[PDB]
């Protein structure tokens, strides 16, 4: 039950200055959990930045600072390069183990903010005679790269059957995200609607298809 | 949890008493023509440096209440043995004659973060030309211990070196100052040996002074852990060091827990432990306990980028190697190794 | 130059073993430890446990006790993980590290019931894809108009299900003017099989 909360997806300019905080649910980020902070860069190995709150690895540079910040364990990144993109796990311990923040994607800013095209596919006649069900909810050309996604049966909210593909580099350097819900036909035809809430940098693209 | 030692010393006729762990038994010490050996050992056993005297008594005048029937020394096995209880047998006095024997007065404050006058009166400064480098605990009026890495081969001309006592400020005029005889380091600290290697291991010195340090309420030896003493997971010990005086309680930790959440995947080596974060080299770690009936404090680690487990010197695996030190190197004048 | 190398990716099928590797050089293997990591698709990272390597003597996270062994050989200084008694949730990236500071590239181990199966391809009607359901093993090749319509082309990382089965789909945005004029066919290739599948995807 215990869970570490990091922040999904954080933007920063390239010379700009970003902190990631790294929460604990039993309560504050002391120096008895020893907080470890590891990167992953696009296709590359996984890497520790930090551990023991503040002590810094032969490759992490001084402009990179872990500390404690109001409860929490904290990691800032000074004078950003385009380089220091990528995905950020703090590690809290407890006691005997570690638990893993969910992450959180640096996006190094290098483009203008791009808004997701939502489109939302029905099951096909073809698929509905073969007894399956299957809502297909594709999102295109968003920057950054980070993409948050909730489906609704009516107007209340489903998370069972939803199945969702990690944001993805286009051709045009732009991403894309893919959703998929699965349902029997019963279902399907038993609701009035069903829509696919998309959710970019605090902004809510959403489309609705029904039987 | 044993908060009572196998071996002790009375209070008012200074009687040795051995537990029988099996019997559930205490015993007197059957007196040999080795005596001093034993009482020695005696002390040593429950974490004194020396036997100061030793006695011969009678149970016919002196009395044998708190005790029933009597343990035995091999004395074939006494000149090489570490322990007491390995040595002793159920034995019949027939004499009556039992060992009694005063240990050296250890680890106790004798009163009447900043510190207070006081409260470590073995915590001690090596000074090196007037300048403070490493820390020490007394384990006898000349003789401190501390770290090996405290002498690197830049700090080795002795007569620069200064042992401050009996003063919590650096600045104190009240504190005294005395010279070194000799400093006899572990010879398995291998980073004197080799300059690129990894270890903390057998970091561990022994500094005797060229006169003994009075011993007064502001100055007074630590005990040493005793024979077979456990080191507790969790137990909250105290750490000092440096211009006043500063304390830190910090807990003990499991080898496990630090070396399962190294970041550099490194396992604490043998003769090593590690604490709590919060630490001047050389500097006492020292944890109270009551196992020798009244409280006295132990010294149980030497301090040996990151706010981590600190990793000290574990004192209770070098208690061969200070009591032979002391009896091989006491006329030794200068740099000594002992393996 | 401190490297940790895994062995490659495993496909077993439920109630199978697995015996991942992990290859240690450029210091003292026996002077630091070594942790196991697992990342379970799409999903965070868990950590497993660490073995003691001057002891040799694995500590367990509770998730992984029974199943799960650390084990060692010294002379050519590599750590092991073996999971016996393989189960559909074992699916996962296990890494191997020494500290947080230095892991692994990954092992993939795939615990799936499914044979050799081609996919059912659905059409996405008018933006027009179709969807690629129900095909083991991975990969799948898709081309619109016989690689003739490129542009806007856009195919999604296949998604391993609870049956054991992959899916995915392709996308393609084209003009609406097109649309009534223009043949639109999907060409999903899956060489596992040995089957091809041309879907049209009309309104």
């Amino acid at each position: 039950q215990t869970v570490v909360t990091q922040e999904p997806s954080l933007t920063v300019s390239p010379g700009g200055t970003v902190t990631l905080t790294c929460r604990s649910s039993t309560g504050a980020v002391t120096t008895s959990n020893y907080a470890n902070w590891v990167q992953q860069k696009p296709g590359q190995a996984f890497r520790g930045l930090i551990g023991d709150t503040n002590n810094r690895a032969p490759w992490t540079p001084a402009r990179f600072s872990g500390s404690l910040l109001g409860g929490k364990a904290a990691l800032t990144l000074s004078g950003v390069q385009p380089e220091d993109e990528a995905e950020y796990y703090c590690a809290l311990w407890y006691s005997n183990h570690f638990i893993f923040g969910s992450g959180t994607k640096v996006t190094v800013l290098g483009q203008p903010k791009a808004a997701p095209s939502v489109t939302l596919f029905p099951p096909s006649s073809e698929e509905l005679q073969a007894n399956k069900a299957t809502l297909v909810c594709l999102i295109s050309d968003f920057y950054p790269g980070a993409v948050t996604v909730a489906w609704k049966a009516d107007s209340s909210p489903v998370k069972a059957g939803v199945e969702t593909t990690t944001p993805s580099k286009q051709s045009n350097n732009k991403y894309a995200a893919s959703s998929y819900l699965s349902l029997t036909p019963e279902q399907w035809k038993s609701h009035r609607s069903y829509s696919c809430q998309v959710t970019h940098e605090g902004s809510t693209v959403e489309k609705t298809v029904a039987p | 949890q044993e908060p009572l030692y196998p071996v002790q010393v009375s209070s008012a006729d200074a009687r040795l008493m051995v537990f029988d762990k099996t019997e559930g038994t205490w015993r007197l010490l059957c007196s040999s023509r080795s005596n001093a050996r034993v009482a020695g050992l005696s002390c040593e056993e429950m974490g004194f440096l020396r036997a100061l005297t030793h006695s011969e008594l009678d149970v016919r005048t002196a009395g044998a209440n708190g005790t029933s029937g009597f343990f035995c020394v091999d004395e074939g096995r006494l000149p090489h043995t570490q322990r007491l209880l390995e040595v002793i047998s159920v034995c019949d006095c027939p004499r009556g004659r039992f060992l009694a024997a005063i240990c050296q007065d250890c680890g106790r404050r004798k009163l009447p973060r900043d510190t207070s006058l006081g409260r470590w009166p073995w915590q001690v400064s090596l000074r090196y030309d007037g300048a403070h480098l490493c820390g020490g605990s007394l384990l006898s009026g000349d003789w401190v211990l501390t770290a090996a890495h405290c002498f690197p081969e830049r700090n080795r001309v002795l007569s620069r070196w200064r042992v401050f006592a009996g003063a919590v400020a650096q600045a104190s005029p009240h504190g005294l100052q005395l010279g070194v005889q000799a400093v006899v380091y572990h010879g398995g600290y291998l980073p004197f040996r080799d300059p690129n290697s990894e270890e903390n291991s057998n970091d561990i010195a022994l500094v005797h002074l060229s006169s003994p340090l009075p011993l007064t309420e502001y100055i007074q030896p630590v005990c040493l852990p005793a024979a077979g003493q456990a080191l507790v997971d969790g137990k909250i010990c105290t750490v000092t060091g440096w211009g006043v005086l500063q304390e830190a309680r910090v807990p003990i930790i499991s080898n496990d827990v630090c070396n399962g959440a190294d970041f550099y995947g490194n396992q604490i080596k043998p003769k090593m432990f590690c604490a709590g974060y919060p630490g001047d080299s050389g500097g006492p770690f020292v944890c109270e306990d009551s196992i020798s009936r009244t409280p006295r404090w132990r010294l149980c680690g030497i301090v040996s980028l990151a706010q981590k487990p600190g990793v000290y010197t574990k004192v209770s695996d070098f208690r061969e190697w200070i009591f032979q030190a002391i009896k091989t190197h006491s006329e030794a004048s200068g740099m000594v190794t002992q393996l | 130059q401190v490297q940790l190398v895994q062995s490659g990716s495993e496909l077993k099928k439920p109630g199978a073993s697995v015996k991942v590797s992990c290859k240690a050089s450029g210091y003292t293997f026996t002077d630091y430890s070594m942790r196991w990591v697992r990342q379970a698709p799409g999903q965070g990272l868990e950590w497993m446990g660490w073995i003691n390597t001057e002891t040799g003597s694995p500590t367990y996270a509770d998730d992984f006790k029974g199943r799960f062994v650390f084990s060692l050989d010294t002379s050519v200084s590599t750590a092991y993980l073996q999971i016996s008694s393989l189960k559909a949730e074992d699916t996962a990236v296990y890494y191997c590290a020494r500290g947080f500071a230095y892991w692994g590239q990954g092992t993939l181990v795939t615990v799936s019931s499914a044979s050799t199966k081609g996919p059912s391809v659905f059409p996405l009607a008018p933006a027009l894809g179709c969807l690629v359901k129900d095909y083991f093993p991975e990969p799948v090749t898709v081309s619109w108009n016989s690689g003739a319509l490129t542009s806007g082309v856009h195919t999604f990382p296949a998604v391993l299900q609870s049956s054991g089965l992959y899916s995915l789909s392709s996308v393609v945005t084209v003009p609406s003017s097109s649309l009534g004029t223009q043949t639109y066919i999907c060409n999903v290739n899956h060489k596992p099989s040995n089957t091809k599948v041309d879907k049209k995807v009309e309104p």
